């Protein structure tokens, strides 16, 4: 009930998620996903990101690392706890490791 | 004297001086840590010590109410708030580590007119109102207070 | 700024005494706070570091699982990314009591509403299913991993505050009260000393009175 | 019991002389007529606040916090008129009380006493306020000479065991509490229950007694065995494995 | 005295002592919090409370420069100083609402060049530039501050 998790990835992240049964439609028939294309701009990207920051009703946002890079400045920019953002490798795109938040709060992990 | 007349003075005094200490040392910590963990009893204890410390050791001395508190009176008023105190503790300890657990705000909301009647009993105002009355008015918070507990267990 | 500037007197020493003892027991608890989230930050750490790690393997798993799905069926994304409008799984606010802080946690709710049922193309449902399976795997992952991350980021908060507090205490604030409890103390023995004088001198003229008398 | 009392109103020269002729007596009863004495002297701080009159008596210049410069030699030569001789099977042993003035050990009175005594009992404020009696904190207090005093042969072989695990297990019994107040209840383990459940038991069954009740040394300890016996074995690292094979079970 | 002949000086005198006072208090809580919970309009007062402690409160009385201190120069370099409080502290107060906030790094970065100006108005040699020198001189640094805020905000 409380938070929903929405998607911005590629198609086949997006796709494999919706599968796994999470996101749906909001009552304005707005989508908690976007799928970032080759052919998708940089203000597409970020403005969804806020918008999805400026839901109350989401939170917890996935994202493809090479997406993150893309837009990395809206990612460090916003400090909070609601907008929780996973950074995951896509279909093509090899594990990430390197500029994760998380290695480069713990100053003691890998 | 105290076991001669009352038989029940001693014990409640005893009571009283532990709540009041209690009070103290947990107000230490609560000043620190904010009542960020607290244990039920402790939640109660906080809570009866500031009913002690605002409603029977706190008097206005120039009313007709408080000008001068007979014995019977202020040993009436303590054995009350002590009644709820032990009532209180069983209640939340009781049901404890089960599935309808009590606790003082669970309490409060059950029986919250006991703590305004507990608060006023300041005012029934001796002399102008009866002995036998007063005496039969705090008896009659008690029945209330237990009858309150038998409902919420 | 070097004492808290109240004069020297029987009071002062009284009321510093206390004071030291009071921020002697703060540094203490403060300090006993610190290692509590210390310890579960620590295991916080080691959870997340074997989260991420599995994050990695679940996702190659997924992503070929999903590659098997789109060689049974063709094209099936564009059919479940256009027909969307409930979701099978939501998430929950929950609090974490860690200590004194309190940390936001996320938790994995199984609301229940029903997924598509897809058998249109090739009608691969096994490999879809199989798929559903996967990623469900990796959703419940993904949540307890930010979960544990947005616990972890508010209690790292908690540990530089609650440290920064014990260490003012430790080299601002204490050596300030026990300046001032030394500066009184040695004070008072000087304001012994002139009435020790006094009182002598006195003695002295009296006896001097008393051999003028003889 | 040979009882002397000085009242407050009486003559505070005789409050000077007053413990003398006990000692006076303590002396003639433990090394002439073979026997062991044991000397109390009820608030010392009564006695130097007498002392102090008389050295304003005698005109002389007040000390330090208006005490006499000769308090230290003078408390010596009472505190010191007691203990044990050669070839004589009396002894003198003295437990001499005395009030803080405002609650500082650091005041002339406790000062200079406790420095040329051998440990303290420390009687507490909170522990009153509990509602203990006796209200005696075992943490701040000391006697160097229990080493001697107890053992095989004086009292029973695993005293000195006893004492020292149950000092450890009640320090830390305070601690556990003390941790508590900021993580809660559920965020102890077991071990801490345990040294929780030792500090309450430990204060209502050991420590308090009522002023009637008298427990010997053997009940004593065997009574610190109850405590004992709430945390296993292996949690009592200061009791000798050979100890608590013979004492620990049943 | 200061009204019949400077008028502007007694303004001036009370904004210097009410930004140092302010100081003082931040002073106090910024060594235990670390500067961590400072608002922009704080870090100004810290940083202009700076500049007034370094360069208008001392001065170096074995120097051709600081020997001598003429009043009309004490007081002419003080409304510089106390004229950029304003400026700055407006530029926050107006901006700090709106899409961009004139935060402290981005004066700090876009006038530079006026803080060390401002640092070094004490070396004005009033024996061998004269009190004409000394005015044009503030009154030109005066200007440079107005217009750059004009390009800032």
């Amino acid at each position: 009930r409380g938070k929903l998790i929405a998607v911005i990835g590629d198609e086949d992240t997006v796709t494999g998620f919706l599968l796994g049964g999470i996101g749906e439609l909001n009552k304005n028939r707005h989508p908690n996903f976007l799928v970032v294309e080759k052919d998708t701009t940089i203000n597409e990207i970020e403005d969804t990101f806020r918008q999805f920051l400026n839901r109350d009703d989401i939170g917890i946002i996935l994202i493809n690392q090479y997406i993150a890079e893309m837009v990395r400045h809206a990612l460090d920019a916003h400090q909070r706890s609601i907008p929780a953002v996973l950074e995951i490798p896509s279909k093509e795109h090899p594990y990430d490791a390197a500029k994760d938040s998380i290695l480069r709060r713990a100053k003691g992990m890998f | 004297y105290y076991d001669k007349h009352f038989t029940e003075f001693v014990p409640l005094r005893t009571k009283a001086k532990e709540i009041l200490q209690e009070e103290e040392d947990l107000a230490e910590i609560v000043q620190l840590v904010g009542k960020a963990s607290l244990a039920e009893t402790d939640k109660i204890t906080l809570e009866v010590a500031k009913l002690i410390k605002d409603d029977f050791l706190q008097q206005n001395g120039y009313t007709p109410y408080d000008r001068f508190c007979p014995f019977y009176k202020t040993v009436g008023m303590l054995s009350n708030m002590i009644s709820f105190y032990d009532m209180a503790r069983r209640a939340v300890e009781t049901t404890a580590q089960s599935d309808n657990k009590i606790t003082w705000s669970i309490i409060r909301e059950h029986m919250g007119e006991i703590l305004y009647k507990l608060s006023s009993m300041k005012f029934k105002d001796p002399v102008k109102d009866g002995e036998a009355k007063i005496k039969a008015d705090y008896a009659q918070l008690l029945e209330d207070m237990q009858n309150a507990f038998r409902s919420l267990e | 700024k070097d004492r808290i500037e109240i004069f020297p007197s029987r009071m002062a020493q009284t009321i510093m005494k206390a004071r030291l003892k009071g921020a002697q027991t703060g540094r203490n608890l403060l300090k006993k706070k610190s290692d509590a989230l210390t310890l579960r930050f620590r295991q916080i750490l080691k959870k997340i570091i074997e989260t991420k790690m599995l994050m990695g393997e679940v996702m190659r798993e997924a992503a070929f699982s999903l590659a098997e799905a789109k060689f049974t069926a063709g094209d099936f994304s564009t059919t479940v990314i256009q027909n969307v409008n409930k979701a099978q799984v939501k998430i929950r606010a929950k609090k974490d009591n860690v200590a004194g802080v309190t940390l936001p946690v996320f938790e994995h709710y199984h609301e229940g509403t029903d997924s598509y049922e897809l058998t249109g193309l090739a009608r691969g449902g096994e490999q879809l299913a199989k798929l559903k399976r996967n990623y469900a795997k990796a959703v419940e992952l993904l949540v307890e991993l930010a979960s544990l991350q947005t616990s972890f980021v508010t209690l790292d908060e908690a540990i530089k505050i609650t440290n920064r507090r014990v260490n003012a205490i430790e080299h601002v604030i204490i050596p300030r009260i026990e300046r001032t409890l030394a500066y009184i103390i040695t004070e008072l023995d000087e304001r012994e000393r002139e009435e020790f004088y006094r009182l002598k001198k006195i003695q002295e003229k009296k006896k001097i009175i008393k051999e003028k008398s003889e | 019991v040979c009882l002397f009392l000085n009242l407050a109103n009486d003559p505070t020269i005789e409050r000077i002389i007053t413990p003398r002729l006990a000692l006076t007596t303590a002396e003639f009863l433990a090394y002439q007529c073979e026997k062991h004495v044991l000397v109390i002297l009820t608030d010392m701080s009564s006695y130097a606040e007498a002392l102090r009159e008389v050295s304003a008596a005698r005109e002389e210049v007040p000390g330090r916090r208006g005490f006499p410069g000769y308090m230290y030699t003078d408390l010596a030569t009472i505190y010191e008129r007691a203990g044990r001789v050669e070839g004589r099977n009396g002894s003198i042993t003295q437990i001499p009380i005395l009030t803080m003035p405002n609650d500082d050990i650091t005041h002339p009175i406790p000062d200079l006493t406790g420095y040329i005594t051998e440990g303290q009992i420390y009687v507490d404020r909170q522990l009153h306020n509990r509602q203990i009696y006796p209200p005696i904190n075992v943490l701040p207090s000391l006697s160097r000479l229990m080493k001697s005093a107890i053992g095989e042969g004086m009292t029973r072989k695993d005293h000195a065991d006893v004492s020292n695990q149950l000092y450890a297990c009640y320090a830390i019994g305070k601690d556990v509490q003390a941790m508590k107040a900021v993580v809660g209840e559920e965020a102890l383990t077991s071990d801490d229950l345990l040294y929780l459940e030792f500090l309450q038991k430990f204060e209502k069954n050991f420590i308090t007694q009522g002023p009637y009740e008298n427990r010997t040394v053997y009940e004593t300890l065997d009574i610190g065995w109850q405590l004992l016996r709430i945390f296993p074995k292996e949690m009592l690292k200061r009791i000798p494995q050979s100890t608590l094979s013979e004492f620990y079970p049943r």
